[PDB]
């Protein structure tokens, strides 16, 4: 049971910096190596630089010089990153893992970063349906919301067989997302069939019915 | 090609080891003619030259600014690390152990 | 610094089979390469140490091998649980660097998409949006292209796609395509048409709705 313990996320606005925690358990912390990693989705995993607990020896990629500061709490075995002037291309997955002559070995959860201005906004939900076939395919569009983290289901979950859940994607600062269900022409309007989006950052929850 | 740094050498920070075991002197470059291909050179107790000990492939100063990292793969007991050329080069004294 | 190449983003595979994903170090890395698994949301787990180390508890299907720039990761007898993404590592020398990836996925019979074509809904329009959605479902392979004609002229600008990843029960893959108009602009045309070309057809699946009906 060794762990590395981080925070699941953070939000940043432009301009600002921040600071993230890796808290070491089930192992001597001074004993092994720290290592800390960017990971962007189409973008290779990079390695922004290392530090070792026991004497304070510090290593950094050029490509992060400017931007990472890698510190120690040796006391409370927790290592920090803390990066400066954040900007979209900062928004990232950040690891920690531990590190040897092996090289990482166990990783930690990660830091998911978003760098925005944006504020909290409950999402828009728009039924899609047709303006045929021996299937009818129905959806839902999600629009304008954030922070990113919605959940869309089909009559309180009964329809799961044939849903498609299609991830977010970043349009005017704000995410949209949509879902789709295929159900046999016969059965629909006769069956309903109504979506449910939870958007808890907002506290939203709206139920669209889909009508013919 | 790069020139050979002509220009002198002083330690960064304090000579370690690294997560991979090599040992890694970062030094902050004196000189005026960088980009420039930083002389690097390994020696044995006796001060006599030993080769292939370099790791850092082509180690270079781009911004006599900016300082570098050079890593060597030292043999076990006593030896030298040795950046820049001439008699002002920089000699460090390392000791390996086990 | 050290460059490690994955020439492969995507390998198919089919349950029971051998897999070999390669790693090239763009210099003599000797054996200081390591092989990492990572699932969707997940973080990564190591899975082999100084090039053909196995870590413990790793399934012994997972065998890697090679020295100075050549590396291969070898899965034999794929399980469905090694459907997943793999990266290899070189530490070397500083700065550590990492392979682009491999995503493992299994192979099945293609199949064209079920394309579905959807107006903006009337809530939309009384804020002012005009949203136009295109389904794409359950096509095998994975490569697609979607084009949007708003009377009969091609519109790229406004078009925004997002894929999902292959479905766990019938390997398929599906996109959804929006063409976002203000609701001015979407008023003052007539006809919106989606079009799907993939492998399965020399002929572009075709899917359209005039506003004024």
């Amino acid at each position: 049971d060794v762990q590395l313990v981080e925070p699941g996320a953070e939000l940043v606005q432009p301009g600002a910096s921040v600071k993230m925690s890796c808290k070491a358990s089930g192992y001597t912390f001074s004993s092994y190596w720290i290592n800390w990693e960017k990971q962007r989705p189409g973008k290779g995993l990079e390695w922004i630089g290392n530090i070792y607990p026991g004497s304070g020896t510090v290593n950094y990629d050029d490509k992060f010089k400017s931007k990472a500061t890698l510190t120690i709490d040796t006391s409370s075995n927790t290592a920090y990153m803390q990066l400066s002037s954040l900007t979209s291309e900062d928004s990232a997955v950040y690891y920690c893992t531990r590190g040897g002559s092996h090289a990482m070995d166990y990783w930690g959860q990660g830091t998911s970063v978003t760098v925005s201005s944006a504020k909290t906004t409950p999402p828009s939900v728009y039924p899609l349906a047709p303006g045929t076939g021996s299937s009818v395919t129905l959806g839902c569009l999600v629009k304008g919301y954030f922070p990113e983290s919605v959940t869309v289901t089909w009559n309180s979950g009964s329809l799961s067989s044939s849903v498609h859940t299609f991830p977010a994607l970043l349009q005017s600062g704000l995410y949209t997302m949509s879902s789709s269900v295929t159900v046999p022409s016969s059965t629909w309007p006769s069956q309903t069939v109504t979506c449910s989006v939870a958007h808890p950052a907002s506290s939203t929850t709206v139920d669209k019915k889909l009508e013919p | 090609s790069y020139v050979m740094c002509t220009g002198s050498f002083k330690l960064e920070k304090e000579v370690a080891e690294t997560q991979h075991g090599t040992v890694l002197v970062q030094v902050k470059y004196e000189g005026t003619d960088a980009p420039c291909k930083i002389p690097f050179s390994s020696q044995d107790e006796k001060g006599v030259t030993q080769n292939g000990r370099l790791i850092t492939a082509n180690p270079i100063v781009t911004d006599k600014e900016k300082p570098v990292n050079i890593e060597a793969e030292p043999p076990f007991g006593e030896s030298y690390i040795v950046v820049g050329a001439g008699e002002k080069a920089l000699k460090l004294s390392w000791f390996k152990k086990g | 610094d050290i460059v490690m190449t994955q020439s492969q983003k995507f390998m198919s595979t089919s349950v029971g089979d051998r897999v070999s994903i390669t790693c090239k170090a763009s210099q003599n890395v000797r054996t200081s390469v390591a092989w990492y698994q990572q699932k969707p949301g997940q973080s990564p787990k190591a899975l082999i140490y100084l090039a053909s180390n196995r870590h413990t508890g790793v399934p012994d299907r997972f065998t890697g091998s090679g020295s100075g720039t050549d590396f291969t990761l070898t899965i034999s007898n794929v399980q469905s649980e090694d459907l997943a993404d793999y990266f290899c590592l070189q530490h070397w020398t500083y700065p550590y660097t990492f392979g682009g990836g491999t995503k493992l996925e299994i192979k099945r019979a293609d199949a064209a998409p079920t394309v579905s074509i959807f107006p903006p809904s009337s809530e939309q329009l009384t804020s002012g949006g005009a949203s136009v959605v295109c389904f794409l479902n359950n096509f095998y392979p994975k490569d697609i292209n979607v084009k949007w004609k708003i009377d009969g002229s091609e519109r790229q600008n406004g078009v925004l796609n997002s894929w999902t990843d292959q479905d766990s029960k019938d390997s398929t893959y599906s996109m959804s395509s929006t063409l976002t108009l203000t609701k001015d602009e979407y008023e003052r045309h007539n006809s919106y048409t989606c079009e799907a070309t993939h492998k399965t057809s020399t002929s572009p699946i075709v899917k359209s709705f005039n506003r004024n009906e």
